[PDB]
RNA sequence: CAGUCGCGUAAGCGGGGCAUAGGAUCACAAGAUACAAAAAGGAAAGAUCUUGGAUUUUUGGAAAAGCUACGCUAGGGAUAA
RNA sequence: AUUCUAUGAUUAGUGUGAACGAAAAUAGAGCAGCCUAUUAAAAUAAGUAAAAUGGCUUUAAAGCUGUUUGAAUAUUGUGGG
């Protein structure tokens, strides 16, 4: 309950995403990851 | 003169093949928008992001 | 890649090595080795640099012009295999996985 | 009753290893890695080379540690002397080389196009000195512009370029690794990179607070005229 | 069927309904070769 | 090894944490894959990959309270009168 | 056309599981067609087909069914699958 596992979803619209964890009482995440449908680092964010 | 493949019949196509070009097409539209986007959250700063997906 | 190193290496006061004496040297030696060639002209190792060269575009045109043989040899990492000996396979399912039990390869056929 | 850890050697002296291979397992580094070793998360060490096993002491590099090696011959004695040439295994194999040569088709085996593709369309003698500085900086700002408007018409035309490509099903569709490679060749993220120069920045602020300071020098000469013809 | 029909539609297999197709045109039933060219 | 990113003058390091304390399948749900589509064209329901919700805490994974001095059968006598 | 035997088939499939389990087709035994039925029957079928709901059977289809409702009229493409 503290915790959730939240979705972040690629800004290149490929459909790939990456799942960590944070607390509740927390901001939104958002990482510059490596999307391996275009196979470059595009902008990962959360997907609420 | 069946469904389809039949004299004067057209393959309606698989939903995923129809709606082909118009998802490679989002992907090429966000990908020549991804530079811009990331010169606007690296100077906005990760705190101080507001726009999510829905 | 390879280390190409650059050595300036000191001559003693007076002391000149014969022009036809340093060029046999070489001769029949395809090991050059700067520990002995310095201890056998009295040289001091004074300067020093460096830089390395590895395999690119250009290797293979540079060695056509000055004849380097040696293009058309490539060389692969050395694979070293696991020294255990084949050993039969154990559990329920892998006994039974010969046509002798054909009526349980329900059961051991197509796990994931 | 705990499932046991089967801590310590798993391998002795002299015992012939691949690499890879464990040598000991321990909780912190009892002995620290040697010669040809690796040491992983857990502190369990590995050989890196195929070799022996040999346990030692090195006073020169720490006074009171213990190493784990892997010597390429039995009969070696390690330390290894400091000013000893680096005794060293090539590892490699040698194979003829490939005669690979650029031989693109152009149309598959049913004669359709493999790849087809589109492009869219849409103060005496210092002011001589002054005048080769600013001549200098005029006609670089002149070339800086007629380069980066060259710039803009090479990536114009690679990112509305679209090379359509056979794919199975008959389909034609771009691929998604060309997609990716439109806004700018791999190796840098587009948008971290920084677009202006620190000092090109400086230069900027400096002739705005000229003009600034200038500004009052002319509203302040203005107003004099004015007070001029009150007086 | 649409699959079966294809097959031997193109060239590629040497299928026997292959003489129904123009040079240009493509074996499936759905896609089709897009044009090259700038417009 | 391939892909492409960070740091570093460089060498290089990086597939979370100094080490040792967080369970699958099925079902269900969200993305991708373009495999198959029960006459045919689609679809539904399936298949592969990624991921999520579990005192599944009897944690190799049942939705589960007692009495019989009226007790029954098959056994052992791990000592129970 | 039906019936009987084997194969198809520890299959497709169903089911958390344990298990359950077709059809097409093939071979053999028999063979037979009709409404003017070789023993006397239809002016071609309406509360029917079907739908909702409760059950049966079952793979979700087809089939059986209580309750409440409720169609169309032949390849000049009406109706079932
Ligand atoms: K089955
Ligand atoms: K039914
Ligand atoms: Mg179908
Ligand atoms: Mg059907
Ligand atoms: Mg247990
Ligand atoms: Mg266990
Ligand atoms: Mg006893
Ligand atoms: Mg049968
Ligand atoms: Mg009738
Ligand atoms: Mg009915
Ligand atoms: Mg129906
Ligand atoms: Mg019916």
């Amino acid at each position: 309950s503290r915790i959730i596992n939240v979705r972040l979803i690629s800004m290149a619209m490929t459909g790939y995403f990456y799942t960590f964890t944070r607390p509740r009482t927390s901001l939104p995440m958002s990482m510059l990851k490596y999307d391996p449908i275009v196979r470059r680092k595009v902008l990962f964010l959360e997907q609420k | 003169r069946v469904k389809g493949t039949g004299v004067g019949e057209k393959v309606k196509g698989h939903k995923h093949e129809r709606t082909l070009v118009a998802k490679m097409e989002k992907r090429r539209e966000a990908m020549l928008a991804m530079p811009d986007l990331i010169r606007e959250w690296k100077k906005v700063g990760k705190r101080n992001w507001t726009k999510f997906p829905k | 890649y390879h280390r190409l190193n650059v050595f300036v290496l000191e001559q003693k006061p007076g002391a000149k090595i014969d022009g036809e004496a340093l060029k046999k040297h070489l001769e029949n030696r395809e090991n050059f080795s700067l520990k002995g060639f310095r201890e056998k002209f009295d040289l001091e190792p004074v300067g020093f640099n460096l830089f390395r060269s590895e395999w690119d575009e250009g290797t293979a045109e540079v060695m056509e012009r000055h004849g380097i043989p040696g293009a058309e040899v490539e060389f692969k990492r050395q694979k070293f295999a696991s020294l255990k000996p084949p050993r039969k396979a154990r559990g329920w399912e892998a006994k039974r996985q010969k046509p002798k039990y054909k009526s349980l390869w329900k059961y051991v056929k197509r796990i994931a | 009753r705990t499932i046991p850890k089967k801590l310590g050697a798993k391998k002795t002296g002299d015992q012939y290893v691949i690499p890879g291979n464990i040598i000991y397992k321990q909780r912190g580094t009892l002995w620290h890695p040697g010669e040809n070793t690796i040491m992983g998360r857990d502190h369990t060490i590995h050989a890196a080379v195929a070799g022996y096993v040999k346990y030692y002491r090195d006073p020169q590099l720490h006074p009171d540690r213990q190493y784990i090696g892997v010597v390429f011959n039995r009969n070696d004695k390690l330390p290894y002397p400091k000013d000893a040439p680096r005794k060293r295994k090539l590892g490699l194999v040698a194979v003829p080389r490939k005669v690979e040569e650029v031989e693109k088709p152009t149309m598959s085996a049913s004669g359709l196009p493999l790849f087809v593709t589109r492009h869219e369309t849409i103060s005496s003698v210092i002011a001589e000195l002054i005048k080769e500085k600013l001549a200098a900086r005029a006609e670089y700002n002149a070339r800086q512009s007629a380069l980066r408007k060259l710039q803009q018409q090479k990536m114009l035309a690679r990112r509305g370029t679209r090379v359509l490509r056979l794919m199975n099903n008959y389909s034609y569709r771009e691929t998604n690794w060309e997609i990716g490679r439109l806004i700018g060749d791999p190796g840098s993220v587009p948008g971290t990179e920084k677009v202006g120069s620190r000092k090109a920045k400086f230069r900027a602020r400096r002739r705005r607070r000229n003009t600034f300071l200038l500004g009052i020098k002319e509203r302040k000469l203005a107003k004099a005229d004015r007070r001029e013809e009150y007086r | 069927s649409r699959w079966d029909i294809e097959y031997y539609r193109d060239p590629a297999h040497r299928g026997y309904l292959s003489h129904q197709l123009a040079p240009g045109e493509s074996p499936s039933l759905y896609f089709k070769v897009p044009t090259g060219g700038e417009k």
